[PDB]
């Protein structure tokens, strides 16, 4: 169905659905980890893991309500699940957790618990997680010297620095009513329309929020945190991509999809596809494709992240999808386009009404927030069928043609060609 | 093609180095560089500092060996120039 908007300071946008029977509501803000400054840069995550510390237990005991969060660079949101007729008791929950009382929550030893359970949690991330660890460490690389680049989680120094200062500074220059939105994604109609506008219900702190300098650039770099140690080897690569709020979105999503994923030990996946799989399936090169397209308010990245045993053909393996790349700069088919606009409808699909209405709600705040007003399933497909083949060698050209990459790395990379070898296979050939 | 023999290397990806574990390097995309702005002053600082490590071991060879030359050219004007008529014979006998 269609959503609902309107905006007093709050935000209240509702997607309404009979068909789902698990009512949510929560607070999505428009700040996240994108906005602040490499000094202590673990102060979201922080708060997140304070609000999915003690507050559980209240909310578990009191009645019945399940909470949740998650922060990637600017959809910082706090997602409260619900029953549907137990709306009325998550907002009072959420309004005596978010503005009064505010201070038991943070009780001193319960702030040393979190910190501890913080360091202890990015410690495991950053010894074993490796596909996550260099998409960060890409993200850092890309982004040198401006607030898109630090980590979501923070580094070991920055959590270990400050203590409380900073933390209610965070909480006071970002926890405003100027960019707080409430959702109301499950089974709830109008109620939700009327309950936020309420004398009870009230953001502190109508101020604004402060806005930085440099907003955002980008540079090629290299990043190899080489651990020959470890048995496999995780690489990735990135180009320039595109905002959100620009009217070549759908155009860099069909771009990622023709190429698509990939998975060796999937029979199924291994009987599809485009030339290059063919070409990597003659010679055993690789075991994993994602090719990603990340958009963010400031700017994008539009890439690929792939893992790989063979260690000794790297450069092939790289050489064969830059070589993919420019052939998709060069020419299309138009059967490849007809299977990737298929192939994006589902996904698409698939990813914007899945049955769980925390994503919903997640993906709507994300939207609301930046645009207003939320665009339905109709309107992007009717937007991506107008997609061609001239349109998409158009876009190729500008974004894939001798621009800036950068390249992170794990485990065992002496294969890997440094920058040159990796960057001239792009515009060298007999054009 | 074949294997070959004993070697201390290899090739890409076994060169066969030391094992080594927590190094990270970076890169900044020489495109975006501008890379040389003081390049004079560069190459007189580098001149400056080698020219400063290595002080004697060119002033002292060829100066001892200019000194020798030099005494042996000496000792050849001593002899000859209208002098030989007197001490060819002691140098011969
Ligand atoms: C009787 C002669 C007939 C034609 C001879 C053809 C071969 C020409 C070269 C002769 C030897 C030169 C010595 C160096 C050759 C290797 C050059 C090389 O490695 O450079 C590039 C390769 O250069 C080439 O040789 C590519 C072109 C292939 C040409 C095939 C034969 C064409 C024959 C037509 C005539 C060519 C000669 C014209 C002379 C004016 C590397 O880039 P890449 O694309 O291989 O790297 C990709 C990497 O993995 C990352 O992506
Ligand atoms: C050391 C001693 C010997 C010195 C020479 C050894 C290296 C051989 C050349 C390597 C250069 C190279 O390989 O150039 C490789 C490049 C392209 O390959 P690419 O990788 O740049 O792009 C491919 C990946 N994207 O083609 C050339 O330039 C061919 C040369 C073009 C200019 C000459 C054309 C012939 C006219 C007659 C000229 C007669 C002189």
């Amino acid at each position: 169905a269609e959503v609902t908007q309107l905006s007093n300071g709050i935000v209240v946008a509702t997607e309404h659905n009979p068909s789902a029977h698990t009512a949510s509501v929560g607070v999505v803000f428009g700040s996240g980890a994108a906005n602040e400054n490499p000094y202590n840069n673990g102060v979201s995550n922080l708060w997140k893991n304070i609000f999915l510390s003690k507050e559980n237990s209240a909310v578990a005991a009191k009645e019945g309500l399940a909470l949740s969060s998650n922060i990637s660079r600017d959809f910082q949101s706090y997602i409260v699940s619900s029953l549907p007729g137990s709306t009325d008791k998550s907002l009072d929950f959420l309004n005596q957790s978010f503005i009064q009382q505010k201070a038991n929550l943070l009780s001193s030893s319960n702030f040393e618990a979190t910190k501890k359970s913080v360091l202890k949690q990015v410690q495991d991330f950053e010894e074993n997680d490796h596909p996550n660890r260099v998409l960060e460490h890409l993200h850092s690389t890309a982004f040198q010297n401006t607030p898109l680049s630090l980590p979501t989680r923070g580094t070991l120094e920055s959590l270990e620095n400050l203590v409380v200062a900073d933390l209610e500074s965070f909480a006071n220059n970002h926890f405003l009513n100027s960019n707080a939105v409430v959702v109301g994604t499950g089974n709830i109609k109008h109620e939700d329309l009327v309950n936020s506008i309420e004398s009870k219900n009230l953001s502190l702190q109508t101020g604004t929020k402060p806005v930085l300098k440099k907003k955002a650039a980008f540079l090629g770099s290299e990043v190899r945190l080489r651990d020959d140690t470890l048995p496999k080897a995780w690489i990735s690569l990135a180009v320039e991509g595109e905002p959100v709020n620009s009217p070549n979105y759908f155009v860099a999503k069909l771009a990622a999809q023709i190429f698509g994923s990939y998975n060796a030990f999937e029979p199924a996946s291994r009987l599809q596809g485009i030339k290059l799989l063919d070409n990597i399936q003659e010679y055993q090169l690789c075991d994993n494709f994602n090719h990603f397209s990340l958009s963010y308010k400031d700017s994008g990245l539009w890439g690929f992240s792939t893992a790989t045993r063979n260690v000794t053909m790297i450069d092939d393996l790289i050489h064969f999808t830059l070589k993919q790349w420019n052939r998709l700069t060069i020419s299309v088919t138009d059967t490849e386009v007809e299977r990737a606009k298929s192939l994006l409808k589902l996904q698409l699909g698939q990813l914007y009404e899945s049955g769980n209405p925390v994503n919903d709600a997640n993906l709507l705040g994300a939207e609301v927030l930046i645009k207003g007003s939320k665009l339905s399933l109709g309107e992007a497909f009717k937007k991506i069928d107008a997609i061609t083949v001239k349109d998409v060698k158009a876009w190729a050209g500008k974004r894939l043609w001798d621009q800036d990459i950068a390249i992170a790395g794990t485990g065992q990379i002496e294969g890997l060609l440094d920058y040159m070898r990796i960057r001239s296979d792009m515009s060298m050939m007999r054009w | 093609g074949p294997p070959s023999g004993k070697t201390y290397m290899g090739w890409w990806g076994h060169m066969g180095g030391p094992k080594q574990k927590g190094i990270t390097s970076y890169a900044v995309s020489p495109y975006a560089q501008k890379p040389l702005q003081g390049i004079f002053h560069n190459a007189v600082f580098n001149s400056f500092r080698r020219f400063k490590s290595q002080f004697l071991y060119v002033l002292i060879p060829a100066g001892i060996y200019w000194y020798w030359w030099k005494n042996g050219n000496e000792y050849n004007e001593f002899l000859y120039s209208k002098a030989g008529r007197e001490e060819l014979e002691r140098v011969n006998v």
